[PDB]
């Protein structure tokens, strides 16, 4: 569910949260329990870090071992 | 007895190389006392003859002009490229994102006021369009290449002179112009 | 010491130890080619057009990035920096989709102009004819994504001046883009304030003004005149291009001020938009 | 049981290839007109913006640039929904008379006087304008020097010669000053004087052989033309179709083309065939250009041109003269009507004026644009999303229109000529001058 995803990745971002750092390794753990990055995903940690949306999509599409679609 | 053999002709332009060619007005007058003009868009010519320098405009998009392009490399030594589309691609590249079929297609059948239920496509006695335009530097040789869209009466008369002197020229800089 | 001294194309040059080259240079007069470079953005170093060799050390540097030191001779002309310069715009050119015919900024383009100063009149590449996307969705603004040479002098303007931080670099490699919020049209994306500040960074015609397109050409104006803007009480300083009675582009002078020229919606698009009422 | 080609047609602007297929006994029964070449801009330019189309459309041809510019500025005028400045209208109507005068100087004095001259059995070499400066220079000059003047007022007004840039989308980006509209005005004479030459060189020449060459490609059609309230209109007005007899069948409004005009597409040609539905194909196809512009019209509003329509229309029954052959006197007419049109608007003190656009914030869904080029009517059909990027084009232009006419002329001067195999080079040029008459943009055509 969409909603769920939100609260549980921010049980994931709760541990990193004014830190100077850490944002790949948060996509890394959200890939992890996910198999992808969602829309829903990047945009709640962009809110929960204050990161600008730009650069959690740019840094999630950066790497090949991230996916922004379901894997099959 | 002493005049060049200059040969022109179009392969997919909108003629308008050639209208810059055509306004050279008074210097055309005078230029005529110095070029005969063998087969050529404005000439009664069917056939490419033997010529000195060979002036193509356009691109490559259909199996004809490509055939028409190595025939006026085959028959001349100077080959000079008029405008952005024979010497860059130039607008009929902007058909190279969109396949044959669906360009042939959505502009016989899916067009408003066209009326074929049959679903037909010019098909028939006409050359079949290439998969991608490109410009002329991909089936010849070229040696002067002069850009434009089109290139100004000034360029195309500087590089006729300095064509029918002895030299092969390079536009300058200073007169260049993509358009 | 903070007072240095180097010869560029045999001219002696001063400046201070803290500078590039490029800054050494454009403080003179002299001239070294410059894509990527904007004044009062931080140095990136991407276009590799800045080039510039030593007496004695065969590698190439790019004035841009590189600091001045005493008793250093600098060549910007020769064979091999033409050649590579070159190179590069023809790659530039090959790589992606350049129809300057109908270009909006067909005149007063950085990479048309170095084009033609290096007297391009061919690709020699196969000229890959890609399919890019091309963003009008904003009634505003329009990206042609056909038109990029990914100097990233955007991601810089709504990053560090702007701070709506709304563009960024998608996929890596060659397959690089601008884009919105995740990916998004610029119409969809919430964090965007309509300042332009973008289409005044880039260099090419990519990010572009659309109402005032084929007008607001800097090369084709009358007359340029600079003043304040009286909307607000901010007072920034304007560049106001005239053509024919008519203010075509309002550009913001004072690059080297914490606002970075950087407009508000109104100061350029009311003030343009007055001039035809 | 084998073929004759022409191809390619020689003195035309544009790819066209015609096709004699003789039978076994050596006659002619079937002869096509073949356009080679296609591009494909009502297709490529989809999402671009609309006020890209004025700088894109320009280059379907470089005979008539100013044509497409023009209708792609009423288009993205109604897209606006502006209604423009009196001054622009001006403006914009000026370049178009200069764009009339160039193309027709260009379509009688260098691609069509050989064969008004020399006849159409004079020699391969000296059937051109190098010829013709060789042996006439001072009528070879007289066209150059009326090209010039008409190419110049279309560089002072848009910048270049080619591909000019004049009209936005909401009006005019520049006006005349004093000074060149004085160097303009201080023309006109001669220019007239050399369109009264021609006038004379064309009537001489069509009363020489009179009435062989009026069954020369004659085939009785509908007119299409642009009219005012009864005059010969070349910027706005409405379309009219006159019935082969003189009766007015449909006079409509040019955004209702979709309800009264349709293009048939055949197998061997990439140009369709217009055609007016409520007739069909191929019953329902007209011609357009000068004739068909001379034979709708009423009156004209000029004096000079006037004195010289009212002989044209003594010519042919009902005020229609059908004759192909016609159509280069009707073309000078043209010109001449062109050259008095300007005299009338540099006389006009808004044409040095300054109020020239009539900017709006308004995105309607559909734009048309139709206006009367040198060789006939031309229709652009925008149809844009709510953020103003191109969704579908349409064009329709005007030697399109007069495809049947060529076919059906061509194959009479075949059927007609043509005696049996060993066919000199007398008989394909006439197979030629049947296209050449309606002096073809076969790069509009097949835009
Ligand atoms: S470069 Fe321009 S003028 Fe030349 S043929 Fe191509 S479209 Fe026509
Ligand atoms: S951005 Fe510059 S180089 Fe590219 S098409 Fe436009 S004018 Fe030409
Ligand atoms: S309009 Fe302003 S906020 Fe929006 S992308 Fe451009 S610079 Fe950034
Ligand atoms: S949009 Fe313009 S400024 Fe941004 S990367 Fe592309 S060329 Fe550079
Ligand atoms: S540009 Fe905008 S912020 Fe600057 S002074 Fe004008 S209204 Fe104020
Ligand atoms: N003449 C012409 Fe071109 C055509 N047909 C236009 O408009
Ligand atoms: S300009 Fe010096 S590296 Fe980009
Ligand atoms: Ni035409």
């Amino acid at each position: 569910s969409t909603v769920d995803v939100v609260e549980k990745v921010k049980e994931i971002v709760a541990p990193w949260k004014g830190k100077q750092g850490g944002l790949i390794p948060i996509l890394q753990e959200v890939q992890r329990e996910l198999g992808y990055l969602p829309e829903e995903a990047l945009l709640t940690i962009s809110r929960e870090l204050k990161m600008p949306k730009a650069e959690v999509y740019g840094v999630a599409t950066f790497y090949a071992q991230f996916h922004l679609k379901p894997r099959g | 007895m002493a005049k060049a053999k200059v040969a022109t002709f179009w392969l997919e332009a909108c003629a308008g190389c050639h209208m810059s060619f055509l306004d050279l007005d008074e210097r055309l007058i005078d230029l005529f006392q110095n070029v005969e003009i063998l087969f050529s868009p404005i000439v009664d010519a069917k056939d490419i003859p033997n010529i000195d320098v060979g002036v193509l405009s356009g691109g490559l998009g259909n199996v004809e002009e490509v055939e028409l392009a190595k025939k006026m490399r085959e028959r001349c030594k100077y080959l000079v490229a008029w405008g952005d589309c024979a010497v860059f691609g130039g607008i009929n590249c902007m058909r190279n994102f969109i396949p044959k079929d669906v360009v042939l297609r959505e502009g016989y059948i899916e067009t408003a006021s066209t009326v074929n239920p049959q679903g037909i496509v010019p098909s028939e006695d006409i050359p079949e369009l290439l998969p991608r335009a490109l410009p002329i530097d991909y089936e010849v040789k070229v040696d002067v290449y002069v850009p434009g869209c089109p290139p100004d009466a000034d360029t195309i008369y500087y590089v006729f002179k300095e064509l029918l002197a002895g030299r092969v020229p390079k536009v300058p800089s200073e007169m260049m112009r993509y358009d | 010491m903070k007072e240095i001294t180097l010869t560029i194309d045999g001219k002696v040059c001063k400046g201070v130890q803290g500078d590039t080259i490029l800054d050494v240079a454009n403080k003179n007069d002299v001239y070294i080619p410059t894509l990527c470079y904007q004044k009062g953005l931080t140095p990136i170093g991407a276009c590799r057009m800045c080039v510039v060799q030593l007496e004695g050390n065969p590698k190439m540097l790019p004035s841009c990035t590189t600091p001045a030191q005493d008793g250093m001779v600098v060549v910007t002309k020769n064979e091999k920096l033409k050649d590579y310069r070159r190179q590069i715009l023809e790659l530039l050119f090959a790589g992606r989709n350049h129809f300057c015919m109908y270009c909006s900024q067909s005149g007063d383009c950085e990479l048309q102009r170095l084009a033609i100063e290096h007297e391009m009149d061919s690709v020699r590449f196969p000229y890959l004819y890609e399919d890019f996307e091309v963003d009008a969705t904003d009634p505003n603004l329009m990206m042609d994504h056909n038109r990029c040479v990914l100097c990233q002098r955007c991601i810089r303007t709504c990053s560090e001046i702007v701070g709506a931080h709304t563009l960024d670099l998608e996929r890596r490699g060659w397959q690089a883009k601008v884009i919105a919020d995740l990916g998004k049209r610029l119409r969809e994306s919430d964090t965007c304030v309509n300042c332009g500040a973008c289409a005044q960074s880039c260099p090419t015609g990519t990010i572009t003004i659309r109402e005032f397109a084929y007008r607001g050409r800097r090369s084709e104006c009358d007359a340029v005149v600079e003043s304040v803007c009286p909307l607000c009480a901010v007072g920034c300083k304007i560049k106001t291009y005239v053509r024919t009675g008519s203010i075509v582009r309002v550009e913001g002078t004072g690059v080297e001020e914490p606002d970075g020229g950087q407009l508000c919606h109104m100061g350029r698009w009311w003030l343009p938009e007055s001039t035809e009422r | 049981v084998f073929k004759l080609e022409i191809n390619p047609v020689t003195r035309i602007e544009g790819h066209g290839k015609i096709t004699v297929m003789l039978d076994e006994s050596g006659h002619v029964r079937e002869t096509r007109f073949h356009v080679t070449q296609y591009r494909g801009f009502e297709v490529f330019t989809h999402g671009r913006d609309f006020r890209e189309m004025p700088v894109i459309t320009p280059r379907i041809c470089g005979i008539c640039p100013v044509s497409h510019h023009l209708a792609s500025a009423k288009a993205c005028d109604e897209i606006l929904g502006v209604t423009i400045t009196p001054a622009a209208h001006k403006l914009r109507e000026l370049m178009h008379m200069g764009q009339i005068v160039q193309s027709h100087a260009l379509s009688f004095f260098h691609l069509s006087s050989p064969d008004i001259l020399w006849g159409f059995d004079a020699p391969v070499k000296i059937r051109n304008v190098a010829g013709l400066v060789d042996r006439y220079p001072e009528l070879a000059k007289k066209g150059i020097m009326l090209r010039k003047f008409g190419q110049e007022i279309i560089k002072t007004l848009g910048g270049k010669k080619i591909h000019p840039w004049h009209s936005i989308p909401g009006g005019v980006n520049r006006s005349l000053t004093p000074q060149e509209r004085d160097a303009i005005a201080a023309q006109l004479p001669e220019m007239k004087s050399i369109a009264m030459e021609a006038i004379k060189l064309i009537k001489d020449y069509l009363q020489e052989g009179g009435e062989e060459l009026k069954e020369f490609a004659t085939l009785d059609t509908a007119y299409m033309g642009l009219v005012r309230d009864g005059y010969l209109e070349l910027y706005d007005g409405e379309v009219r179709i006159k019935a082969p007899r003189g009766r007015i069948l449909d006079q409509f409004d040019p955004k209702d083309y979709l309800d009264h005009i349709g293009e048939h597409v055949e197998p061997w040609s990439y140009l369709k065939f217009p055609f007016y539905k409520a007739l069909g194909f191929p019953h329902g196809s007209y011609r357009v250009g000068p004739l068909a512009r001379l034979n709708a019209a009423d009156a004209v509003s000029t004096p000079e041109a006037s004195k010289e329509f009212a002989l044209y229309k003594e010519m042919g029954e009902d005020g229609i003269v059908p004759y192909t052959l016609y159509y280069h006197y009707a073309r000078l007419i043209e010109a001449l009507y062109g050259l008095e049109r300007i005299e009338q608007l540099l006389a006009d003190p808004d044409i040095t004026s300054s109020d020239l656009r009539v900017t709006s914030k308004e995105i309607n869904p559909e734009g048309i644009g139709v206006i009367e080029a040198p060789r006939g009517t031309l229709i652009h059909h925008y149809q844009v999303n709510e953020s103003g990027v191109i969704t579908k084009v349409n064009l329709i232009v005007a030697t399109g229109h007069n495809n049947f006419a060529m076919n059906k002329g061509v194959e009479m001067v075949a059927k007609k000529y043509i005696t049996g195999t060993n066919v000199p080079e007398g008989v394909f040029n006439r197979l030629e001058h049947v296209i050449r008459a309606y002096d073809p943009c076969l790069s509009c055509s097949t835009h």
